[PDB]
């Protein structure tokens, strides 16, 4: 059970990572 | 670089088992200690790290 | 009357078992990891390292 | 211009001595992280 709680944590960190895409439309502003 | 790369990329399965509190309490156990370790454990199992809020800082 | 007489756990033996759980404990958070020896002097490392718990 | 030790602005890059010394120091400080939260969750009970 605990690889499903690994995997669902997992998931997160990589979309909070790519939430980085959205500082670079502050460069842009 | 490369050390800490496969310190913090090192894959750990080691096959967590699964604890069947039932059959230690059936066969034999102090009154109160199977129960105890229990509901003990099970709280600890719930914690769980926080990947969000470091996801933010770094 | 058996639950106690069959098992007649005494204090000391069952401090033995509450000993090894916080045994467990300390080594389990007081490892820190083991690297490059001589290479990881870095301030920052070092300092983490005393402060590791 | 100004917190850059070098003897000249044509930088010229033929070692990457100067990028992983500054990614050793980087990433290795976010080390501890979850040492430091097994502390927290473990310290919360005793199991016992």
């Amino acid at each position: 059970q605990v690889a499903q709680a690994n995997y669902s944590k997992f998931r997160a960190d990589y979309s909070a990572s790519v939430a980085a895409f959205q500082q670079r439309i502050k460069t842009i502003e | 670089l490369s050390s800490l790369v496969s310190f913090y990329n090192k894959q750990h399965v080691e096959q967590i088992p699964t604890i069947d509190f039932n059959e230690w309490k059936s066969v034999i156990s102090t009154q109160g200690l199977v129960d105890k370790v229990k509901e003990n454990y099970e709280s600890l199992i719930k914690e769980q790290y926080n990947t969000d809020a470091i996801s933010k800082q770094i | 009357q058996e639950q106690a007489n069959l098992i007649g756990l005494t204090a000391e033996q069952l401090k033995s078992i509450k000993e090894n759980d916080v045994r467990a404990r300390k080594e389990f958070l007081e490892s820190q990891p083991k690297l490059d020896n001589n290479l990881k002097n870095i301030e920052s490392v070092k300092k983490i390292l005393a402060t590791w718990g | 211009e100004n917190n850059i030790a070098s003897n000249t602005y044509i930088l010229i890059q033929q070692d990457v001595a100067n990028m992983a010394k500054a990614y050793v120091h980087d990433i290795c400080g976010y080390i501890d992280v979850a040492n430091k939260e097994n502390v927290r969750i473990l310290s919360k009970g005793d199991l016992i």
